[PDB]
């Protein structure tokens, strides 16, 4: 009788052991992606293009009469260019005249891979538009396809509707 | 034609910039086009009741305003299809998506526009002729049974400017154009009619023609008339299937409509699975019932607006065919489920509740629903006639008759086919209670019966007297054991048994008893009552003294005659024609009377 | 007389339903006593003592059926109706309270 | 995917009980999930219940204590509550929110489904056929569960409705004249019973086929509302997409109904009948009817909702509204419990409307239908004779009456009384039936055709 | 108990082998998706 | 250490009193102590919640109570149990909670009674009719329940081994008595089986001399469990022997009946009814066990000589 309970505990923990191992593999892959994004932001032209897009997307989501862009200090030259270009593109798309400033007194922690944060005029609404946050957002939403790509499709799943 | 969503408080959506909107109009809210209706209006803002889940609806979403109120789309292709309570084809949604779910915001046209229908004009109309509402300007050939007559929509008239030639047209083309005071209207084969509006008729006529169902009980003793309204109890063990199948299969009506209101999923599956498998002989060919049937399906988890609207969608479809000159029989599977949906909406809108929690207007809605049934003289110059019958069922919680829904229904319907479960447990079918059941159409049908059958009316009166007396004698028998009992009462008891066994009971799983023609029903009852009368006379005319006749003497003397009476139900109308069965019944009567003659 | 005259309450519903169940159980047990006496009576046909016992038992059974239970059922139905009437007047007041709050909110805007 | 950066707001108009009222929110959605960060770093979850212009109102799952209107930030996800589903989550234990509480990892999703889902298109619904045996004789040989029906267990407070629910999870399966799973959701369960369920499933080796959701009495009351929606969302994935049969047991729907009443009050809705929402009917139907068979697929979902009857009155809206939209009832009694009979299930007031299709040749055994009907009649008569005995005495009974008393005593001792760890398959249950029926001579078994008696009665 | 741990180790080894086969391809697609910003104005914006 | 709050105190303190009490309870729980917390009333707490809910003009639920009444009671009731405490010493304490629902009646529709019943594992319902008859302690014992049976079965089987089966038989007798009582009130014992007569008479012995006690007397101020088991063991042992005797000798010549048993060994029932008076603590454990052992030996010899 007691042997049956022991076998139950062994099988149940063994199931969790392999599931945890699979979750570590996913975590390690995500960590590698973050390190590879670090290599990307070490570039100049490729990273500036990301910032050009990221600043525009920040502005389009916040839609306020005044905005402040906060970035890493070392990225200010690149953000400055991104804002100067983003502004006339914003105005054409939205038909609203928005004063976009860059925060020269506060900066993002230097350990952040990259990206920007966008605040409204009174600093009460912020857009989480940093590079690390965007990666986590997409990686999680796309995870069902990562699961299949790495470990295989579910052989017992016949209908995808 | 667009407004914007101002806010969501649950299933209720507030719109702004929606000044041009009428109460109980239709809107398609959000990017998924959720179906809802406008109830309260204030300024340029509107309060929308959304039928489906509102999860995901954003402030700023578009709202598309649809000019028509809750309406039923009427035209070719309606037959054989299964609809949602708000007129959404379930057989197309499940087949155009390959899904098992009804998509949220699903938008499938009620009548497909990819079918090329065979349309023949009336050949009587010409360009320049005058046409009015209800007129028929051509017929679509759907199937072998029901011709789909294309009528001018009500509340339209004028001079005809274009008539399509005979040919293949779909439901998006233009078939007839007419001009009234310089205004040209282009009409297809499809008309739209608000579901809460009653389709006009020329006149509402008395109902005189019986509804010729295939059951001996629920006909001989408790008649229903074409255009009449009845109620049927709906309990698990009551055997309601027998009426549903008998009415939809063998009735003398032309079109059957089966309306679900909000039943259990598995119960809707049984109906949806059974119906397609039913057939009937027509011109010697066995045809599917679905060629002259339409069905509305609603389960308990369907949007409450659809469960509430289902009953009106069904009768709107019924009236549509009524206006063609057809006799239509609509069954509401459970009007209690409808009333439940109605109470839910009243509750959701925070309306003041009345009796047992139901809306104050419950009775008014049921009364105006049933009033829409009846035999009518149709609109249009063809001077055609038709009818709608309603055989809606009631299933109150607990089986009691105190529930306002069943009490109100019984005060409205003129026939009550009270069923029982005890009879089912005893394997006696159809499970008709007899003492509770009644019909108030007996007077209306007296002209029909007099004209065509003559002796039916006194026979059904005697039949009720015999059956009622059997009940009245029950207390005497229980306390006596048929010892201190009159021989005339023994005749009543044993003959009443004969009636209960070999007449009111009917076995629909036998090929000979699938359908009992009226002439056979009255034939069987005539001979049984004629025996009763002869047996009463045999005892009473000899009961003075010395040498008297008793029931034991009659039963022993002519046991073959009592057997022959029981055997009458086996006369299969499919093989033995009207003349042969009547001849055999006539010979039985003669053999019967002669057997009694030997006793005097 | 017509009702047991217990003030409408959920407690009264519980008491009346238990009282009804008791009366129905007693009716059925006494009916079985009567049937047993009736069979024994017919088998014998200490004879008149059975006829007296049956008449007394049937009279009590008839009273339960014609007097006591109808009276409990009328009382229970009375209670059920009156409780729904109390529910309604609570609904009215709560609805008006919600409307007054809505009016206050509109004034504040 | 959205790939749209999230907006976090520090604009708060006020806080009122479980609700936080936000301001200046851009195009908010109804039912949107948001996350709060409190000044102490504490994180909370919530859902948007009302969006009146820019004034979004969010209900916080956890308590709102500590929340201010100056520093607390609210991060919007831009989407609604969608549950990660997979086959792998079978064998896991989750809380009401869908988070693991078994020390395992977060679910590695195969897809994301809206937990509210959609109704199943009636045109493709297939009437229930085969049987799912439970292992409990009182509800296999008397009121079987068809493979696709929804039959509730009504119990009074204090009865062992949770022990039976656990027994069903350990014993239930297919008839077997690998493709069967159970999804178990407990709403408002107290800490002691939550331990019982978790440990009892793990210890007996059944967990491999159970997906367990525990919503504890002290857990957020709104989470109790999604709990059965997460369980059913999983059941729909497993059943209809992965071609297998899923048994769903929803325990203590009465506690669900109470949490639903709380949500209604949060919306400031006027209470309906007996304090419950006027839409309780459609809400229960929304849960219950997401079950059954579907055309073209080999999967199925059954449900056994379990409901505590307040004051043991079947009239109460909770069992009344449930029964009105379910197919029969199991019905656990009190007298059988006080008499120390387990399971305490009363066969006389119970009913399974689908039994006619569940059982018979090709599904269980030829004689199933006949044995059930005769046992019911014999039990009903035995109770009737026992009542007579109390009036007329033992000496006044005839031989037939004594046989019915012998049946009554042995029926309850052999057929109904089982124990929590004896798994009786459908064939053993019927064999026990015959052992009890062979108490009577053939001529007293009026409801069994002679052909069945000649085949099964002897030996 | 050894057979349970033996099967567990084998399953982990399988997952490690499988995920390696296309590890770089999954990372490459993921980096592409996050790098491509695709800015967009909310669909309900009306000016 | 008690917390005192009277009905004339502010409604907020009336609400907070429960939270203060349980906070102290958990505090000492975390010391490894076993804490037992008794509430005087949770209906007064629910009353405070109803009063405040009204004052705040928030939408009420049934009978004026807040819809979250169940959540507040669950929050209190679920703060209890045997735990492994935080801290290096690995100590393990517990909190027991005894609630108290003042009954507007025996109808469990009462919002507070209903919410309590859905949470608490043990419910000791007090019958109104037993109170009127001055049967103390007044417990219905047919509507009450305890959900810890299986948890305690290990304890009982380890230490006593006898209690579990005695408990089962005792519950069977009490329930059988209620069913026999229903018919006896109707037919007056005119027809009863001999076994049924024993059940009725032993059940009265149990109701009067086992389940009833005067808690202000030296002998019943506290009855130690070993003694509770001793008393029940003898009464059921009597039951089994009395039932065996009449069923074994049934349908024979020397038919044994209850009247014969009561006349034959009347002093046995007197001794059984006297067991409550052995007076623990004043008298010793060793003697009380020996005295009950003697009662069992006398009953066995009394039935042996009868049969």
């Amino acid at each position: 009788q007691q042997k049956k309970i022991q076998m139950s505990n062994l099988m149940n923990q063994a199931r969790l052991k392999v599931l945890r191992a699979r979750d570590d593999l996913i975590t390690d892959l995500l960590n590698e992606a973050k390190q590879r994004l670090s290599k990307v932001v070490k570039d100049t032209t490729r990273y500036q293009v990301l910032l050009d897009g990221l600043v525009l997307q920040g502005l389009y989501q916040l839609l306020e009469p005044r905005m402040i862009v906060r970035c890493r200090k070392q990225d200010f030259p690149l953000v400055k260019a991104a804002v100067q270009k983003a502004i006339p593109m914003y105005k054409i798309a939205t038909k609203k005249d928005v004063d976009v400033q860059i925060d020269l007194e506060a900066y993002l922690p230097e350990d952040i891979a990259g990206g920007v944060e966008i605040y409204n005029g009174d600093r009460k609404i912020k857009v989480s538009n940093t590079l690390e946050s965007r990666l986590d957002l997409i990686a999680q939403q796309m995870m069902p396809e990562v699961r299949g790509a790495l470990f295989g499709a579910n052989a017992n799943r016949k209908f995808l509707d | 034609t667009f407004g914007y969503v101002h806010g969501v408080s649950g299933p209720v959506v507030t719109a702004c910039d929606m000044a041009g909107a009428a109460m109980y109009e239709l809107v398609r809210v959000g990017h998924s086009e959720l179906v809802g209706e406008i109830i309260r209006l204030e300024g340029d803002m509107a309060t929308i009741q959304v039928y489906e889940e509102t999860s995901g609806v954003s402030v700023g979403d578009p709202v598309l305003r649809t000019g028509k109120p809750l309406s039923v789309e009427l035209g070719p292709g309606i037959m054989g299809a299964i609809f949602d309570g708000i007129q959404r084809p379930l057989s197309d949604i499940s087949s155009q998506t390959q899904s098992i779910y009804i998509p949220r915001g699903v938008n499938v046209s009620a009548l497909s526009r990819d079918i090329k229908w065979e349309f023949i004009p009336s050949k009587n109309l010409r360009v320049g002729s005058h046409i009015t509402g209800g007129d028929i300007y051509g017929i679509v050939n759907e199937n072998s049974l029901i011709k789909h007559k294309i009528m001018l929509p009500p509340r339209s008239r004028g001079s005809v400017t274009y008539i399509a030639p005979p040919g293949n047209y779909d439901a998006s083309d233009v078939v007839l154009e007419l001009e009234f005071e310089g205004v040209k209207e282009k009409l297809s084969m499809v008309q739209v009619w608000p579901v809460r509006q009653v389709r006009p008729v020329t006149e509402k006529l008395p109902a005189n023609h019986p509804l010729l169902t295939g059951q001996r009980v629920l006909d001989a003793l408790f008649p229903c008339v074409q255009g009449g309204t009845t109620a049927i109890p709906g309990a698990f063990g009551c055997g309601k299937t027998v009426i549903s199948q008998s009415l939809s299969k063998y009735s003398n009506s032309d079109v059957i409509i089966y309306v679900g209101c909000g039943e259990r999923g598995n119960e809707m599956s049984e109906v949806l699975r059974d119906f397609p498998e039913l057939t009937m002989e027509v011109d010697g060919k066995v045809e599917s019932i679905m060629k002259r049937t339409a069905l509305v399906a609603n389960t308990s988890n369907m949007p409450v607006a659809a469960r509430e609207a289902s009953i009106y969608t069904g009768i709107t479809l019924s009236e549509y065919f009524r206006d063609m000159g057809y006799h239509v029989s609509m069954m509401a599977d459970s009007t209690s489920r409808w009333a439940e949906a109605l109470r839910e909406i009243s509750g959701r809108l925070a309306e003041m509740p009345a009796d047992s929690g139901y809306p104050a207007y419950l009775g008014a809605r049921l009364a105006s629903f049933y009033e829409r049934a009846g035999r009518v003289k149709c609109l249009g110059n063809p001077e055609r006639e038709g009818s709608v019958s309603i055989v809606g069922a009631v299933s109150p919680p607990g089986g009691d008759f105190s529930d306002p829904v069943t009490s109100a229904t019984l005060g409205i319907v003129q026939v009550f086919w009270g069923l029982d479960k005890k009879l089912a447990q005893r394997k006696h079918f159809p499970s008709v209670n007899w003492l509770i059941s009644y019909s108030k159409y007996m007077r209306a049908l007296d002209e029909y019966y007099d004209k065509h059958f003559t002796e039916f009316v006194p026979l059904r009166t005697k039949a009720k007297e015999i059956l009622q007396e059997e009940e009245d004698l029950a207390e005497i028998v229980q306390l006596v054991g048929k010892a201190s009992l009159a021989e005339t009462d023994k005749i009543t008891l044993e003959v009443a048994k004969l009636i209960k066994d070999d007449f009111l009971q009917q076995n629909g799983y036998t090929p000979y008893d699938r359908f009992c023609p009226f002439y056979k029903t009255v034939g069987m009852l005539s001979n049984m009552i004629s025996f009763y009368d002869m047996a009463r006379r045999a005892v009473e005319t000899t009961a003075q003294s010395d040498n008297k006749i008793t029931w034991s003497i009659i039963r022993e003397h002519m046991g073959e005659i009592l057997y022959k009476l029981s055997s009458m139900k086996f006369k299969d109308p499919v093989k033995d024609g009207e003349a042969k069965i009547k001849a055999d019944y006539a010979q039985l009567l003669e053999d019967m009377q002669n057997a009694f003659r030997s006793l005097e | 007389k017509d009702r047991i005259e217990i003030f409408p309450s959920r407690m009264a519903q519980t008491i009346m339903k238990a009282r009804l169940k008791g009366a129905q159980t007693g009716r059925n047990l006494l009916k079985k006593k009567s049937d047993a006496l009736t069979l024994r009576f017919r088998q014998i046909l200490s004879f008149v003592t059975l006829d007296e016992a049956i008449k007394i038992t049937n009279r009590r059974v008839n009273a339960i059926e014609h007097v006591i239970i109808p009276r409990i059922e009328r009382t229970l139905a009375y209670i059920i109706t009156e409780l729904d009437e109390r529910e309604r007047e609570e609904f009215y007041r709560l609805k008006k309270i919600q409307e007054k709050k809505k009016i206050i909110k509109e004034k504040s805007e | 995917y959205l790939s749209q950066p999230r907006l976090t707001y520090k604009t708060v108009s006020g806080v009122n009980g479980p609700l936080v009222i936000l301001d200046h929110v851009k195009f908010p959605r109804y039912a949107e999930i948001v996350h709060l960060t409190l000044p102490d770093g504490t994180k909370r979850s919530g859902q948007v219940l009302e969006v009146s212009g820019s004034k979004a109102v969010v209900q916080v799952f956890e308590g709102t204590s500590g929340i201010d209107a100056k520093k607390t930030s609210c991060e919007f996800t831009g989407d609604i509550l969608r549950t990660p589903v997979s086959e792998d989550m079978l064998g896991r234990v989750f809380n009401g929110s869908g988070k693991p509480i078994d020390r395992g990892p977060v679910v590695l999703a195969e897809d994301f489904l809206d937990i509210m889902g959609q109704p199943i298109n009636p045109q493709c619904r297939i009437y229930p056929e085969e049987m799912i045996q439970t292992g409990i004789s009182a509800i296999d040989g008397m009121n079987s569960i068809a493979r696709g029906q929804k039959i509730p267990i009504f119990s009074a407070a204090g009865l062992p409705h949770n022990e039976i629910a656990a027994q069903i999870c350990r014993q239930a399966g297919l008839v077997k004249k690998e493709n069967f799973a159970i999804v178990f959701a407990a709403m408002g369960v107290n800490m002691e019973t939550a331990r019982f369920f978790k440990s009892d499933f793990e210890e007996n080796g059944s967990m491999d086929n159970v997906c367990l959701f525990l919503n504890l009495a002290n857990d957020p009351t709104i989470e109790r509302i999604i709990t059965p929606r997460l369980a059913l969302t999983t059941a729909e994935f497993l059943a209809y997409q992965c071609e297998k049969h899923v048994l769903v047991i929803l325990t203590d729907m009465s506690s669900y109904a109470e949490a639903l009443r709380e949500v209604s009050a949060a919306r400031e809705e006027v209470p309906g009948r007996r304090g419950f929402p006027g839409y309780m009917y459609t809400d229960l139907a929304t849960i219950y009817e997401r079950a059954g068979r579907v055309e073209g697929r080999n999967g199925s979902i059954t449900q056994i909702p379990i409901l505590t009857m307040p004051n043991d009155d079947i009239t109460h809206p909770i069992p009344d509204l449930t029964g009105y939209i379910t197919e029969g009832q199991i019905y656990v009694d009190r007298q059988l419990h006080n008499r120390q009979i387990y399971p305490p299930i009363n066969v006389l007031p119970s009913l399974s409307r689908l039994m006619k299709s569940a059982i018979g040749e090709g599904m269980t055994r030829k004689d199933h239908a006949d044995v059930s009907n005769q046992l019911y009649a014999c039990y009903a008569i035995g109770k009737d004779v026992q009542a007579m005995k109390a009036v007329v005495g033992e000496e006044a009974l005839t031989s037939d009456d004594l046989l019915y008393l012998e049946f009554l005593q042995k029926f309850e001792k052999n057929f109904i009384t089982q124990g929590p760890y004896e798994n009786r398959t459908v064939y053993e249950t019927l064999d026990i039936g015959w052992q009890l029926l062979r108490i009577f001579p053939k001529e007293m078994l009026k409801r069994i055709p002679q052909s069945t008696l000649s085949e099964f009665y002897p030996r | 108990s050894a057979e349970v741990e033996q099967a567990t180790r084998r399953q982990v080894q399988g997952m490690q082998s499988s995920q390696q086969r296309n590890r770089e391809r999954v990372l490459t697609q993921l980096l592409g998706m996050v790098c491509d910003v695709r800015p967009q104005v909310h669909p309900n914006y009306r000016i």
